[PDB]
RNA sequence: GAAAAGAACCGUGAAUAACGGAGUGAAAUAGAUCCUGAAACCAUACGCUUACAAGCGGUCGGAGCCCUUUCGUGGGGUGACG
RNA sequence: AUGGAUAAUAAUCGGGCAUAAGCAUAUUACCGAAGCUAUGGAUUUGCAAGUUUGCAAGUGGUAGGGGAGCAUUCUAACAGGGUUGAAGGUUUUUCGUAAGGAGGGCUGGACUGGUUAGAAAAGAAAAUGUAGGCAUAAGUAACGAUAAUGCGGGCGAGAAAC
């Protein structure tokens, strides 16, 4: 018998091109033209998720380097002096303590040098 | 038992699905099982046995 | 009184009645856990840092609910060879609700 | 669903505190004090500095009359000022630039050491480059840092 | 849904006055040129402005103006017309029904002539 | 449209061009281009942005401003800047 | 280290610039990848318990080879839904490794479809592919012999052309 995927042909499309919400001339309503964006943008979103895990660190080490330069210090003694310690803090937490808590981050500091 | 619960025996069928041309997904797909171009790639080859 | 401990394989900002997502614990739902792994206290007076794992630190938590988290799409795919893959993916989570940093 | 619940938080322009840092620039080398002047501009001795937010201080640099370049670079840098013309390469020297202006020593020298974007045209507003030995912004109330305490 | 109730609740065109005129033999780009000078403006400015417009395409829109006056002085029956302040409220123009025409290009070749139509609504409003 | 019951009559308009009413119907946004009627395409209203800023126009971060709310380390829209 | 000519659109340590921020040796700390590890989860073979679990080795991929499946149209049985609203169209929520499934609001006003088994006109993004509809160039070229028009009356709502 003749088979026609008339409905599902349509329906398939309009959730791929649901997404294209937003951007810029007819990459939101031609399909061959959203197809190819949506595509691109799901290539885009699988990296950029390894590189999110290595933008923070350096935003961490910034901040981490600014508030021990404070104290008369720079980064690089300030984590050797503290990973030959037993402390075994990550950067991000103390990232925080160094923007939120300068007592704790002194304090750390402190008990490090 | 019934008409409802026909089932063979476990090996008799199988997949009925597989079309080549299909789409990349799928396995044979684009150059549908041929590869690129040649004699042997053309619609309407025969291997001549002698 | 603020904390931070490594509940699963990271270290948080643990508060006396906070809401925290931590990885899928092997816990059922509406039990007690206790993390003995407190990394560094401070009890709004004195920061008591310490060696890992200080000896009388300990927090306390009840497991809310075992969810997951908003499914992403991995895509992978490369041009002119006609190779390409999506997978969805969920992340296995576990809320838990804090109710005391027992110190020393 | 925001699954985070422990987020790094970046400071806003509701948040931050801008000084209004002089500098003396008697005795230093160009680059030597460009470098600490663009990173004072910019803004990395606080800890709360965020990439995307125009955080840091004002700099005033006040005796760029007075900055000394160490071999014969005053008399050998070279500075190219293309004009768009067939056969428009201008070409200038650091003995001739100082004689009009000599703050436009420092500018140039700072201006390139900044991030080259929006954030770094609107970072280098905030540089005043005085030739004299007195600034003329009165009631701010500047506090002098000397850049060999960092 | 009940189509009977679900139209006796559309039906409260019984307060808004509004006038349509379909099928002009006109193209809409040249009547959206008029249409923007009426919008928004008073109900005597804007027929000042089509009665002295320097376009074709008001000598049949500012009788439209009228139809809608006169509709809105038949719906809102108490009442005179002076004190309520009307203006246009909105004004739009829509495209049409094209015909399809053949002019005989040089060299044995044909091209092809759309004359296009235009729809235009209007929706008055009052001040009071 | 089940069946023409296919819009008598009134008003604007030069006009039996069109429209607004009034009657038919369960429906007139079923009015003869007439069952439902999508996409390309052309417009109007509202909310957020945009006139010193260079490139496959997206992605990852990120204020501010508008709606909703089981009240939230809840949702939706726009998004200065990196 | 120094001299030993250089090519035609404005140039170069990538740039600022550096007398060390150059070079040679030695030392320490740190940064640094999808490499390794820490946490959670999925899957393929081999080995055991059973009727999914545990351990070990893995899990880039074109031509190509193999295995599990989804949707579409129809048919055979059992069991259903619908004018108290079916199919279809438009938004929204949720579930699955994905193809996809299910639910709600609006339009719509008569059909539809679960389980097992079967068949095939069984899935488009490209073929200077075909048919219909609609944009861009754009209110742009052009309005088809440079023999020529001006005024006053007439009909008429309306006249440069009657």
């Amino acid at each position: 018998p003749r088979s026609v995927n008339s409905v599902a042909k349509r329906a398939r499309r309009k959730k791929i091109m649901k997404q294209a919400k937003g951007f810029f001339g007819r990459r939101k309503n031609v399909w061959t033209v959203a197809k190819n964006a949506v595509e691109k943008a799901m290539s885009y979103a699988y990296r950029d998720r390894k590189q999110n895990k290595r933008n923070f660190r350096s935003l961490w080490i910034q901040r981490i380097n600014a508030g021990a330069r404070l104290e008369g210090m720079s980064y690089s003694q300030f984590m050797g002096k503290v990973k030959a310690n037993g402390i075994e803090l990550n950067r991000k937490v103390l990232a925080d303590l160094a923007m939120n808590h300068p007592e704790a981050f002194k304090a750390i500091l402190n008990k490090v040098k | 038992m019934n008409l409802s619960n026909l089932q063979p025996a476990e090996g008799s069928t199988h997949n009925q699905n597989k079309r080549v041309g299909r789409g990349e997904g799928s396995g044979k797909g684009g150059t549908a099982a041929r590869g690129h171009k040649g004699a042997k790639s053309r619609s309407g080859y025969s291997k001549k046995i002698g | 009184m603020y904390a931070i401990v490594e509940i699963a394989g990271q270290q948080f900002k643990v508060s006396k009645d906070l809401k925290v997502y931590v990885h899928r614990l092997a816990n059922e739902e509406g039990s007690k856990v206790s993390f003995d792994k407190v990394l560094l206290l401070d009890d709004n007076g004195n920061v008591t840092l310490g060696a890992p794992a200080i000896e009388g630190a300990s927090v306390e938590a009840k497991v809310l609910q075992h969810l997951k988290g908003d499914k992403v799409i991995v895509f992978k795919k490369k041009r002119r060879k006609g190779y390409k893959k999506r997978n969805g993916h969920r992340q296995y989570l576990t809320q838990i609700v804090i109710e005391g940093i027992t110190a020393a | 669903m925001d699954a985070l619940s422990y987020k790094t938080i970046s400071a806003s322009k509701a948040t931050v505190t801008k000084e209004w840092i002089v500098v003396d620039a008697e005795g230093h080398n160009l680059g030597r004090l460009a470098s600490k002047v663009a990173m004072i501009l910019r803004g990395k001795y606080k800890p709360s500095y965020t990439p995307h937010v125009d955080c840091g201080d004002n700099v005033i640099v006040i005796n760029s009359e007075k900055i000394n370049l160490t071999g014969t670079k005053l008399n050998d840098k070279i500075y190219m000022r293309h004009t768009g013309y067939p056969g428009g390469q201008r070409t200038l020297t650091a003995k001739v630039l100082q004689s009009k202006n000599p703050a436009l020593l420092v500018e140039k020298a700072v201006k390139g050491m900044l991030p080259k974007n929006k954030l770094g045209a609107e970072l280098f507003r905030n540089l005043n480059v005085v030739v004299g030995s007195e600034h003329t912004h009165g009631a701010q109330k500047p506090r002098t840092v000397n850049l060999n305490d960092l | 849904r009940k189509r009977e109730t679900a139209d006796a609740r559309k039906e409260a065109n019984k307060s808004i006055a509004f006038a349509k005129l379909n099928n002009c033999p006109t193209s809409p780009r040249k009547m959206r040129l008029v249409a923007d000078l009426v919008r928004g403006q008073k109900v005597e400015r804007a027929l000042n402005i089509l009665r002295f417009s320097s376009k074709e395409a008001s000598r049949k829109l500012e009788k439209l103006l009228l139809s809608a006056i006169n509709n809105w002085e038949q719906k809102n029956s108490e009442g005179n017309l002076e004190e309520a302040g009307l203006f246009v409220k909105e004004i739009r123009v829509d495209g049409g029904m094209m015909l399809k025409r053949l002019r005989p290009a040089p060299q044995g070749r044909a091209h092809r002539i759309r004359k296009r139509s235009n729809h235009v609504t209007i929706v008055l409003g009052a001040i009071n």
